[PDB]
Order: structure tokens, then sequence, then C-alpha cells
DNA sequence: CTCTGAATCTCTTCCGACGCGCCGCGAAAA
RNA sequence: UCCGCGGCGCG
């Protein structure tokens, strides 16, 4: 099966898992660790926060596509920011410096 | 946007909670069963968060976007995107304080070091247990002293209310309120000055190092003590509506709950003034219920749900396999992709692989739809969509036109290493299962047994680019671990290959002569002659000149058919005598290598692809059938085991008889047996390999055996000659599961029947074989798990450092057997200096010049011996090494290109054959050759022999070429018939000693006179009975009397009129000196000669955990003492099982002072003068000392030959380049000895690189830098100690980093890889590294 | 159509600096409209790009005088338009 | 003989491949 | 209706 747009989760606003659902292959550590090996860095960039995380970041994409465009909108990933607001909530203040 | 330039982690102080706050939760209670709506000031609080419908107040007062941003007056909800309901926090504001449970059970307590209090009082107070006193003045009661209730009855009595005591968490939020952080600094400081004892100062510094962070980061320790706790936004926390009005529901949901239900019920105890036990009962479990929610199951026993189940607290959430990080942050599931069953393709071109058309559809929809609306098929996407979806005509030409040139990444798990995915061009095929082609198969150690492979695609065209520039198939033909040729044919074409290959005696139209490859493929179609038909044929060739250009060349030279029509394919300009030979697998990866060394990259894929057609096709012809008969059963079987069983019911008789042992039966059985086992393996080769056939002139000769199993198992394609014993002879003795070997064989192979018993045995094995590799597999996948963390940084930066240092490379001699030729060690390393020509002062090869294959032969022709190469080990450079210190890539064929990370491509290199890796006196001269010594010192006694006076020396054999053949140790003392530079022949015995007594020598000749040397007290008078001669036996110091421990055993040597003969080169007399147990014959005034010995004392690493052990520098059980500095030796006081020994230097003025395990046999004498470092006790060696001692060169050069011995062992080939990048990233860390001018503190781990930096600025100020020393750390500790705390916290115990990083509020500046990964933006490696030169251009310019 | 990369490779010197002056080419040609210096033969932007890069006289340095030459041009065009409008006013 | 410091023991703390199909379950409150 | 757990099988 494939998948080429469905559901997301709703805490982390990824695709979800399963043939059942519908979902999106995983992409393991092995595999960032692969493409680390290469000089794969647009490719990584593209798959982890275009095609999984940035709501924003996938909307645009989607549209350029469909007006032919294949230019790459990289955004903060989502998941990222749940992890600091999972760690504020543990008192431990985490902030971005120089925004 | 964001462009945030780095991090900032630390303590929050409750104000800043209360500016992260939007109200505070009141209610456990999340929504109305009756209607499912968010409550009024529940943990749903929409007047808190926000409304649940976009743009729509809970009251429905306004519905549209024309109230951005209005607050609802009837309800509070104000007007926005739901989407807020991710961002604001809410806050619980607590009737007391309680503690953070991770800065108490995170060992070290970082409270209670502060405190200098033990954890267990802090414990007990904590959960009200007892009472501690803040404040007491007159009151003979101390500060931070613990009183218990009665106690604090008895002060409370004797001393009214002058002093303060209180129970847990206000009183030490109190006393953090009430410290001085300088005063106790300066006070801890002189406490170091002053101290004596190492352990104290140690506990003294680690605290002084704590209280500095705090310091200096400016945080608050009362922030340390939770009094308001932030709520987590709700969306992180669903409620998924189950079925039937029910509800699923996170854990979190109920530590909340419950959290909320002991704060009300706590404050409305207090508000009524409530008896004092209840309330503190009470604050009691709220206490239990915040470390709960913290930390569940970090103390006692875990609160959990009703399904006995754990309940998930944040740092469960956060922690663990499963965590946050692993599952959502490295491990993302992604659109655009899918997955399928794999199939063979036996025509697809190597670029390109199958497709199903549905799956391709399916995964291209948004193309479809981009380029159809585009050509206007089409006016809308919805349109679109119902025309796709119904799957006319145009939709398929428009799929066939979308994907003409579009590389997809297809993918394997597990992903081992770097060709675990690769790039491909889809061909659209009807079906359902990817098609691919058959040498990336075997590449990707996949098999069609039903194993599935996953599909992504790149949409930029960047990463498109990028895909087609560098994951293309095309361009991987060479490992990254080694250079050899990866993509290799396997089975049906080696094959083929080989069946092609082959030549018989007599065949169709042998010895005719034919005049070019064309007529060979015209006479073996037309079927005139057969493929082995040994025939002259006139072949031209092609060599490549000095100038590149080809020249031809023409002759008729005798070989094969299928020679002819195999070199028919051949690109021009190999040598043919590549195709003359039977062609096995390594020979075929071997002539495949050649032609990628002399030609391009097009040359050798052409090669490549039509090899696998040729093959494929021959191979089919050819029809290779197995055969019943084929398992040939030699007759002589049947007359080794009836020899096995006479022989073995006679050494049954013989035990029967009592004169062997149970334990000496079973050796020699087992050796019968295994020697039987020989015999008949031989029997079994000899019948099969060779056959008799007519020859043409009606005569019988031998030749190979065309027989299909033989030719298999020769081949090399899925085939081995053990594989092949237990066919046709007897499989031989099992193992039994302690690993024992049954006395019995197998003796039955597999074709003849098998007893039920000896099944029954083999599957011991079997199985046990089975569970090995389950195991196996995931500590493999650990260790290469924990490789790659550490070693993530290490990135190619320069081109050049400059260095002049390098390190020495010979080739690997043991047992006169080279295991590693220097040629391939050194091939593709980079010189470190100018090399001269052997025995001349010529120099060879000039200096950083690439030793490329050229430079290799003119080297082994020169017979040289040892090199000097550059190093990653000491390449002078701040966060990289420099290209040339690194040498040619092994994928490329060139020097590597400033932006690849070579920690990546080394992890995955070491870390994939771990799943093969297993994990359960007299020295005859093998060779022809002239004998060297090495650090030599020997004596000749009186018969002419030479004895050896030195303990540490090294026999080798040169030969007459100047190139060493053989390498043995020679222990000290024993005997050597042959002197240096003498030629001896192979087979001779030059080595001379006993293993089993250790002698003790004498220098000249004359008489020994024993000195302390009294019966009973040292010595002993016995009869031997070896030689019925009076002997006198050195007692031991527990064996001998205790005030004869004082008189040192001592032998003193007399010229024949009794004066002291001083040895040579010294006045000092000759005084040997007898340990205990030590047994000498002779008597006081016996006569002796020159090198005269009187003392006659007496004298398994699994393949994975060896390695991985290694990697993580365990401390061996027996540590190898060295010698910490050179100089004399000389002995001191012994205590309980330990002596003094003192080293005292040849001209240092500070002997240096050790306690020996007595027990432990030393080696060194006292009149011994040795090295530092040098091997004072015998044994396992830790690699600490080697450093520390004799430095980083040597922990090099031994990790390598340790891990390379392995690997050898198991049979696997990497490259150094591997494991000396994983060691120069193993030393990163530099303790400071003495500062010198630089600011840095004394006995401070830093990086090695920061303190470079600033010694060089130092003395770039003509300034004094700092004493340092390397430290080697293991894998584990030297990663989590790093500086970019987030990639150590996507490591392993995230709980202890987090809190050191959050007490020390550290500063990231995302230079890692991980790092970036983690945040989402480009890496500082390949293609990114030069956008981020342009970053430090921008950063520079702003 | 195109197997491998290897002469370009040896064109620019480095496979990263060859995929960057490619995609920022390709980056031209497909929003930009560029016509290729090289016969298309129906390929897309990506093989045509890869065409012009391999000994299609296009560098990194070759494409930044061309963006020199278009910046150059597009503020004289601009120059006089603001000029002609200032005459217009006149 | 008595104390202090280092070693040894006891207790505590981490962490044990990676994909992917299935199945059947979870919660009630008054 | 998005979640988790338990078992089974594939590599
Ligand atoms: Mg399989
Ligand atoms: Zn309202
Ligand atoms: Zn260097």
């Amino acid at each position: 099966h494939a998948r080429s747009t469905g559901s997301y989760s709703l805490v982390t606003q990824q695709p979800l898992g399963g043939k059942a659902q519908f979902g999106g292959q995983r992409f393991g550590e092995m595999e960032v660790w692969a493409l680390e090996a290469y000089g794969a860095a647009y490719t990584l960039q593209e798959m982890l926060t275009v095609k999984s995380d940035d709501v924003n970041g996938r909307t645009k994409m989607y549209k350029n596509i469909v007006d032919g465009n294949h230019q790459m909108e990289p955004g903060m990933p989502e998941s990222f920011n749940v992890l600091l607001k999972e760690i504020r909530s543990l008192g431990i203040n985490i902030e971005l410096e120089d925004e | 946007t964001e462009e945030f330039d780095a991090i900032k982690i630390a303590l929050a102080s409750p104000d800043m909670i209360r500016s992260w706050s939007f109200g505070e939760v009141k209610k456990p209670e999340t929504i109305n069963y009756r209607t499912f709506k968010p409550e009024r000031d529940g943990l749903f609080c929409a007047r808190i968060f926000g409304p649940v419908k976009d743009y729509e107040c809970l009251c429905g007062k306004y519905k549209r976007l024309k109230h951005r941003g209005v607050i609802c007056e009837k309800c509070g909800v104000e007007v926005t995107q739901t989407k807020v309901r991710r961002e604001r926090m809410g806050h619980i504001e607590l009737a007391s304080p309680t503690a953070h449970i991770w800065f108490l059970k995170s060992l070290p307590s970082r409270i209670g070091l502060l405190l200098d209090m033990p954890l267990r009082d802090i414990e007990r107070v904590l959960y009200f247990e007892s009472y501690v006193v803040i404040e007491g003045g007159m009151t003979n009661l101390e500060r931070q002293q613990i009183l218990t209730e009665e106690q604090y009855l008895d002060a409370l009595e004797e001393f009214g209310d002058e002093f303060d005591a209180k129970m847990g968490a206000e009183a030490i939020q109190a006393l953090l309120k009430s410290m001085d952080l300088e005063q106790e600094c300066e006070q801890l400081r002189e406490e170091l000055n002053e101290t004596n004892s190492e352990t104290k100062r140690k506990k003294l510094t680690k605290r002084i190092k704590l209280l500095e962070a705090f310091v200096q980061s400016g945080n608050k320790p009362e922030w340390m003590i939770l009094t308001v706790l932030p709520v987590l936004p709700p969306d992180l926390r669903p409620l998924v509506p189950l079925d039937g009005g029910r509800f699923a529901t996170s854990d979190l949901n109920d530590l909340y709950r419950r959290v909320i239900n002991r704060n009300n019920r706590l404050k409305r105890l207090l508000d009524l003034a409530a008896p004092d036990i209840i309330v503190r009962n009470e604050k009691r479990m709220l206490q239990e219920a915040v470390d709960a929610l913290l930390d569940n199951g970090r103390r006692g026993r875990a609160i959990t749900g009703s399904n006995k189940r754990p309940l998930k607290s944040l740092a469960d959430m956060i922690k663990g396999k499963q965590g946050r990080f692993r599952q959502n942050l490295l491990g993302k599931r992604v659109d655009y992709s899918g997955r399928s069953v794999i199939t063979v393709g036996p025509y697809l071109r190597l670029h390109q692989c199958g497709l199903p058309k549905k799956m391709a559809l399916e995964l291209f929809k948004p193309f479809i739809y981009g380029k159809l609306e585009l050509r206007g098929l089409a006016t809308t996407i919805k349109a679109a969509k119902k025309m796709v979806e119904r799957e006319e005509a145009v939709v398929w030409d428009i799929l066939d036109e979308v994907i003409r040139e579009h590389p997809v990444l297809l993918n394997r798990a597990p992903t081992l290493h770097r060709l675990g995915i690769q790039a491909f061009e889809p061909v659209l095929i009807e079906g359902k299962a990817i098609q691919l082609h058959p040498l990336v198969c075997a590449a990707y150690n996949a098999d069609f047994d039903g194993d599935q492979m996953a599909v992504h695609v790149p949409l930029t065209l960047e990463a498109q680019l990028e895909a087609r520039a560098l994951m293309m198939s095309t361009n991987n033909i060479l490992s990254p671990a080694n250079g050899e040729p990866i993509i290799v044919p396997s089975q049906d074409v080696v094959l083929g290959l080989y069946y092609m290959t082959r030549d018989c005696v007599n065949a169709k139209g042998e010895g005719m002569v034919l005049t070019g490859p064309k007529e060979a493929e015209r006479l073996y179609r037309s079927g005139l002659a057969s493929l082995h038909a040994r025939v002259k044929v006139r072949i031209t060739e092609y060599e490549k000149d000095a100038n590149g250009e080809l020249v031809a060349k023409t002759s008729l030279k005798d070989t094969t058919v299928g020679r002819a029509i195999l070199w028919m394919i051949v690109p021009k300009g190999l040598p043919y005598s590549i195709v003359n030979q039977a062609l096995g697998k390594k020979a075929i990866s071997k002539m495949l290598n050649t032609c990628y060394r002399i030609l391009g990259l097009k040359p050798t894929v052409i090669f490549a692809d039509q090899i696998m057609y040729t093959g494929f096709a021959y191979a089919a012809r050819s029809g290779a059938s197995v055969g019943i008969d084929d398992m040939v059963i030699p007759e002589k079987k049947h007359e080794i085991i009836s020899e096995a069983e006479a022989e073995v019911a006679e050494i049954q008789e013989q035990f029967q008889s009592g004169l062997v042992t149970a334990g000496e039966r079973y050796n020699k059985v087992i050796d019968i047996w295994a020697a039987a086992n020989d015999r008949v393996s031989k029997a079994m080769m000899d019948n099969l390999q060779t056959e008799t056939v007519i020859n043409r002139d009606g005569q019988e000769e031998k030749q190979v055996s065309f027989n299909s199993i033989y030719m298999m198992a020769d081949s090399g394609a899925r085939g081995s000659a053990a594989q092949i014993r237990q066919l046709a002879g007897m499989r031989g003795l099992m193992a039994k599961p302690d690993g024992s070997i049954i006395e019995t064989p197998i003796t039955a192979n597999f074709r003849e029947g098998l007893n039920v018993l000896q099944y029954f045995i083999s599957t011991h094995g079997a199985r046990k074989g089975l569970a090995d590799t389950a195991l196996k597999t995931a500590n493999s996948g650990y260790l290469t798990r924990r490789l790659v963390d550490v070693a993530q940084d290490l990135v190619v930066t320069e081109d050049d450092c400059g260095t002049h240092e390098g390190i020495m490379m010979t080739p690997v001699i043991e047992g006169g057997d080279v295991k590693e030729p220097l040629r391939d060690r050194v091939l593709g390393r980079v010189t470190a200096e100018d090399v001269l020509k052997p025995g001349t002062a010529d120099i060879l090869v000039p200096r950083n010049t690439l030793l490329h294959e050229q430079w290799c032969d003119l080297l082994e022709e020169n017979s040289v011996d040892a090199v000097k190469v550059r190093s990653v080990v000491s390449c002078d450079t701040d966060f990289g090494v420099c290209a040339h210190c690194y040498g040619r890539d092994l994928a490329r064929g060139h020097i590597i290109n400033k932006g690849e990370a070579i920690g990546v491509i080394a992890a995955q290199s070491i870390g994939e054959p771990g799943t093969q890796l297993t994990m359960r006196s007299s020295i005859q001269v093998k060779n022809k050759g002239s004998i060297k010594l090495s650090n030599v010192k020997s004596v000749v006694n009186s018969s002419g022999k030479l004895v050896i006076t030195s303990r540490n020396t090294e026999l080798k054999l040169i030969d007459e070429f100047g190139r060493t053949k053989e390498s043995y140790k020679v222990p000290y003392g024993a005997v050597l018939a042959k002197g240096d530079g003498e030629q001896v022949a192979g087979g001779e015995t030059v080595a001379n000693w006993d293993p089993h007594t250790m002698p003790v020598i004498t220098e000249v000749s004359g008489f020994v006179r024993f000195t302390d040397m009294i019966d009973g007290q040292t010595i002993t008078r016995q009869t031997d009975e070896l030689t019925g001669l009076s002997s006198l036996v050195v007692l031991d110091s527990a064996e001998r009397t205790a005030g004869g421990k004082d008189l040192r055993p001592a032998l003193k040597i007399v010229d024949a009129q009794g004066n002291d003969v001083l040895i040579p080169g010294t006045d000092m007399p000759a005084q040997y000196f007898l340990p205990g147990k030590a047994i000498v014959q002779l008597e006081d005034g016996v006569q002796i000669s020159s090198g005269d010995t009187l003392a006659r004392i007496p004298q398994i690493t699994g393949g994975l955990p060896r390695v991985a052990d290694l990697f993580e520098a365990r401390r061996p059980k027996e540590p190898a003492i060295l010698a910490e500095i050179s100089g004399i030796v000389s002995f001191g006081k012994e205590t309980k099982g330990k002596r003094r020994l003192v080293i005292t230097p040849v001209d240092g003025s500070d002997p240096y002072e050790e306690m020996i395990p007595k027990w432990r046999q030393l080696n060194v004498f006292e009149g011994e003068r040795v090295e530092r470092g040098d091997v004072i006790s015998d044994g396992p060696e830790a690699p600490h000392d080697i450093l520390r001692l004799r430095g980083v060169h040597a922990v090099t050069r031994y990790i390598v030959n340790e891990v390379q011995d392995v690997y050898r062992l198991q049979g696997v080939k990497i490259n150094d380049k591997h494991i000396e990048v994983i060691v120069r990233q193993m030393l990163r860390k530099a303790t400071i000895v003495n500062a010198g001018s630089s600011d840095f503190l004394e006995g401070e781990q830093v990086e090695y690189s920061r303190v470079k930096i600033a010694n060089r600025e130092l003395e770039a100020n003509g300034k004094v830098g700092a004493t340092y020393s390397r430290d080697l750390l293991g894998i584990t500790k030297a990663s989590l100690a790093t500086e970019s705390f987030i990639s150590a916290a996507s490591f392993q115990e995230t709980t202890r980093v987090l809190t050191e990083a959050a007490v020390a509020g550290k500063r990231d500046e995302l230079r890692g890889l991980k790092e970036n990964v983690i945040v989402g933006r480009l890496i500082p490696a390949g293609t990114g590294y030069a956008y981020h030169q342009d970053r430090m251009r921008r950063r520079a310019a702003g | 159509a195109r197997v491998t990369v290897q002469d370009a490779v040896e064109k620019i010197g480095n496979r990263f600096d060859l995929v960057l002056v490619a995609a920022r080419r390709a980056r031209q040609m497909q929003v930009g409209g560029k016509d290729p210096l090289v016969p298309e033969e129906n390929d897309k932007t990506t093989v045509i790009a890869l065409r012009e890069i391999e000994e299609g006289l296009i560098n990194n340095q070759i494409l930044d005088v061309r963006e020199r030459q278009e910046q150059q041009e597009q503020e004289a065009a601009e120059l006089q338009a603001v000029t002609a409008i200032a005459e217009g006013r006149r």
C-alpha cells in the first residue's frame, strides 16, 4: 500500500502508523544516519519538516506542487515545540535564544 | 522567522511560571458526561486555554473572523483559533511547597551535597519522619542537626522557643534562603587548601564546582523546590471519544486529578486549623502525588491504574526507547511513502527499479494533480481528483509523463550501513510487487524469502538532484567500509561464469583455431563445439600507455571457447590475462575492481550489467542440477569407522584397567575421532574433485570434476567445504549445550539415514545457534547505536592542517605469518613525510602524496618494510580533521571532499559486520632467512651458547631483501643457538627455555656465596626426588619466620680468592636476590661460570563482547603494572599481601613509590634498571595506563591491533581509518595539571581542543599555557559528558543530563548533527556545509 | 538522459558544489522560464540542468556573471522607467 | 591501644536490534 | 475517531 496524504495524530500532528489506518511508513534513526553518511542534507531537511510535521510548511508545499514549483519552505517542527512545552511543564525553563 | 541562534536552559523561578500561566486550575473535572463540553475551571477550562471551535465563543456571542481577538463577556472566552489550546499552560498554586523529585533521587543528590547533608536524612525530613533545626542560638542544638519528635519535646522543654526546628519541605526551603554562596565557597576553598585526605578533597571540589556553577548561572537555590506547578496544555493530553459514549484518557489526567484532589483536601484541612498529625499526613500524601506526577516509579511502589500498570509520567514520556525523543524526533513517520514485497528483476537496467502501477499512482497523485491542472484537463482540484480516482487513460498517460526522470528512494529495515537506502529511477510495471536488480539485492543483504522494502520520494528539485548525484546506485560501487566492490555477482551469475570458464580434456570441436570472438559465438550457437574445448583464438587487446591512450595489439592465444565469448563483452582496455583462468567469485570481484581503477564509471557499470546478462544466459543454458548420486560416499568410510571403533574399544578396555584417567581417555578419544574425521573428509574431497576422462588419444587422464555439487562448492556461491563434509562424510563431533564435546561423534552424513538419537543430539547445536543469533542481532544493534551517538561530531573541515606528526605502519606478522601485508593497510593513506628509498638517501616518495596504486607497486617493489603516514589521531585542528590527515575516500576513490561526515560512515562500517561476529619453549624457524634481535641484551655461557639477559627482546627473521617475515617474543633467560645476523633455514629450532621454570642468571664466573641464607628463617634443606641432591629452597614470607622476613636472601659473586666480583660496568657487587619459594640447588661457595642459572622458579575472548569492552575500556581483571618512571628498582617494607616498591630515576631526584600485591607474580628484580612504562607485572593491560605512560599513539596502535585481530579471526575486512576515527573521538577530554597563565582551573576535565586554542593564543601573546594530560574515556561516558546537552539527552539517561544542564545553565551552539536534526535545519555536513559556511559569513557580517 | 554525473563531477570538482550550482540553475530554469543552453530532448528541468552543468559552459562563477548582468540590466530598466515617469510629469 | 584513611562490601541505577502485519481488549456511577 | 496494552507471525 501507499499513502499520499491522510490524517495525522492529534498530539504530534504526524501521519498515523499502519496500513489499516492508511498511515505512512516509519523513517527510523537508522535511515537518518544512512542519509547523513552521504551529503544528504536537503533530502533529510525536506523529509523531516515538510513531509512530516510543519502544518504551514506541508500545506504550502502541497499548494506549490499543485502550481508546479518544487520549492521547500522549511519551518520549525511542531513536535519540537511539544517537547519544549513538555519540559516547561517540569519546571525547567527552556527558551530559544536570539530569535 | 524564528532563526534562533541558540538554546538556553535553566531553573525557573515561580514568577516566570506565573508569567507563562493563563490562570489556575481549581477543579478535578474534565468534561460533562451529559454534554461533552469542557468544564468551568477544570483541566480543560476553556476560559484558561481557549475555545474548542475556531473563532467561536463557548456562549456563541461571536462566531465570525470579524471578532478576532474579542474576549467574551458572558463566559469569558476570547475569540481566536482553536490551535492556541497547545500553547497556553496552566498553573496550580499549592498550599505548601514540595521538592522536585529529580534534584533528590538523581544520584548524586544536588540538594544533599549543596546542604552537605546525607540523602537519608533529607528523605526522612521531607516525608515528615523527623525535625531539623533551621535556627539555634544559645540552644545546644546545631544548624542542619536532625531531631526526632521526642527530641523535639526535650529541646522545646529545655530551651523554651529559642530554637526553630521544622519538617522537611518548608525548612529546606528556608535554609536554602538562608545560605551565603561566596562565604561557603571561600570556606570550602580554604578547606581544599588545607586538606590531606584525597577523598575529602574530591568531595570538597565537587561541592565547590556545583556551587560555583550555581553562582555563575544566577539561579536561586530556593527555586530548587517547587511551589507553583505548571500544567501541561490540554491538547497534548487528549480525551479520545470511545465508542458508547465512553472515553480514552492519558495517565496524565489521572495524575493531575490526584494532585488536585490532594491539594484541595490540604487547603480545606488547613483553613480550619486541624490537628498537626493529619495535616502532616496529608502534606506527605501531596508530596507523594507530586513525585508520582513527575516521575512515577522513581521511589518505592509506583502508583498504578486499574490495569496494575505504571502510569506514564513526564519522565516516562521523555525517557525510554518508546519515549518522545526516539519515537517522534528521530523516527518520524512521513507521507509520500509506500512499501511492498520485493521480487527479482533480470532485465532491469542497474540504475532503475520496477514500480507497481497502483502504488506509483497513489504516491504521485499530487504531481498528477499539478500537471493535469497545468494541462487544463480539469478546472479545479475537485475535478482533478474525480478524474484520477476513475483511472481514465489520460491519467495513465500523465503518470507516464511525470515520472520519466524522477529518482525514488528504496530502503530496507534494518538500515545497517549507508547502502541500506539507495536511489533508483522507477519504471512502471503492472503487478503489485517491486522489481529489483539482482546485484543491488545482493548488496542489500536482502533475500527474496518475502522481505518488504519501503519507498520514498524527494519532492524539491534540490532533493531530487541530491539523490541523483549521490544516492544513485551506479555511484556506489565501492563499500564505504573498505574500497572493495560491493556490487558483486552472486549465486547463479557466479555459477554460470565458472561453468563457462572451465575446460574439458575432450570436447566437441576441440583443437580448432578461430578468428575472433564473433566466430566463437557463431560456432557455439550452432552447437558445433562445446564451451569447454581447448582452442587457439586470435584475440586483440588494448593497453593504457603513459599518455592515457589505448595502444593496440593482437596475437593467437590458447584458451577456451567460453573464455573468448566472455571476453567479447569485456570493455576495451583491460589485459586479456584476467579472463584466462577459472573465474571464482573473488576473481570476479578483483577483475571488476581492476576495471574500475583503470577506466571510468561508465565502462565499469556497462561491464557489470553485461556480465549479469551473459552469466544468467549461460547459467540457464548449462542447466546445472543436483542429483542423488552427486553426494558420493567414499568406500573407505566404513573402514575408517571400523578402525575408530576398534581403537575406542581398546581405549575403554585400557581405562577399565585404570592405566589411563577418565579425562585422559576423554581427550584421546576426542583426538582419535578428530583424526578419523579428517581422514574421511580428505577422502571425500579427493574422490569428488578429481575425475578421469578419456582423452582425444583414447586414454584416461585426471581433470576437475564437473560434478554439480563440487562445481557449486568451488565456485564459492552458496557453498563451503564444511557443508560438503556434512553431506558426503561424517558430520563429526557435536557440542553439548554446556559447550562440552560428546565423546561419540555423529558418524552418519545427511545422505545416510540418521538415528533418532543423533538428530536429537544435533538439535542442541542448531537451537543454540538460533538463540545466539537472536541475541546477537540486538546486542550488535545496541553497540552500533552507541558508536553512532559517540562519533556524530567529526566532520571534514579543512584540506590540510599542515602537521608533521605521523604514525608508523608495518605489516602485521605473528608466528612467521604475514597476517596483513603493508600494501593493503597503507593504500589510500597520506604520507607523513617524504619517504626515502630503503637503504639509500634518495626520497622514494614525496610527502603528502596520496598512496594510490602506482605508489603501492613502487613501494612494494623497493622492499619497503615500514612507513609513516598522517593520521586523524594527530590532525592539529579544531572541530574537525584535516582532509590530508584522513586520506583517500574509501567510496569515491580519491581524496575526501570538505563537508563529508566521517564519523557516521566509520560507525556504520564498524557496526555492520557485528551480526557475523561470534559471541561464544622451542621455536622452529618457518623460513630460510636472517636472524635478527631487538632490544637484545644477552650473555654467553661457558658452553659458548647465547642466553638472554633482556626481558622484552623480539626475535625476527628478515629476508635478504630487507623485509621481515617472522616475529616472536624472547623470554628472559631463554637460550638461543643462533646470533643476530646469522642465516638459518626453515624448521630450525633456535629457542630454548622452560616455560614452567623461571631461571635467574649469573653474569660472570666465580663462586656463589649466600647472604641472609639461614635454614628455617630464610631457606630449607631438602633431598629432591629429581636429583637426590641437597637443595636449598628459599622460604616465602608467610612460610618463613617473621623475624626472618627482614633477612632478604641474597647471592654475591666472589672470585677464586673470595673477593666480591663487581658487575661489569658498575662498581656495585654482583648481588642477586632469590624471592620466596625460590630454589637454589647449589650451595654457599659452589663455583659458577658466565650465564649460569641457579634458580628454578615455578611459572577465551568472545568476538562481540571483547570488542564492546575494548571500546568501553572496562578495567581488565588483572592490570599489568607498568613503570611510572625509568630508573633503578628498590624494595621496602611488606604490607599484608602487599610490598613497597620504589623506582629511583637515574637522574630524577624523585623516586616514585608503589604498592604491589605480593601474591601477584612480579617480574623485575631489585637490581634491574628499567624504563618508564615497562611491564612490571605480567598480565592483562588497561588502556588508561598505556595512555598515561606511553602516550596516545601506543593506545591507537593497540586498539587497532585488537579490533583488527578480532575481525580477522571472524573473517571480515575493515579499514583502519574508522577505528582511528573512533579513538580520536574518545580522546576529547583533558585534565589540567597546572593552569600556568591560563584562566582554567587545576584538575578540570575540559575539551582538548579548548585548551589547545587557549594555549595557542596565550603563546601568541607570549603567555604561559596550561599543563594538561589527556584522558581515555568509555564511549558512553565520553558521549554523555559532551557539551551539546541536547544530544546527550537524546542518547540516554535523560534525567541526569537534563538535571546537570539545568543546574548549570548551559548554552548549546547547534554544532552537532543530531542537534540540527532535532531542531530541523540544515546540518553542518554534506551539501548543507557550504550553506553554513555562508552562515559563518552572515553571523560575521551581522 | 543521464546515468552518472562523473563527467560533471570532474568538471566542477566536487559533489556538493555540483549539487548547489545545479540546483540554483534549475531553480532559475523552472520559475524563471529561462531557456536552456542545451537541447531539451523532452527531459525535465533536473536533467537539462545537469546537461548544462556538464561542459555546457556553466559554473558558479558563470551564473554569478549572469545574475550580475540581470540585476544591472533590470536596475537600468527601472532607472529608465523612473526617468520616463519624470519626463511625463515634466 | 586508638584513631584516620583507603579498600571492600552493600545498596542503588541503567539498559538489553527495527521495521511491519494481524488479534482483543480497556471506563460507571449512585 | 484518533490511544495504550496483551498475544501471534513475518523478515
Ligand atoms: Mg528474508
Ligand atoms: Zn462567551
Ligand atoms: Zn590534518
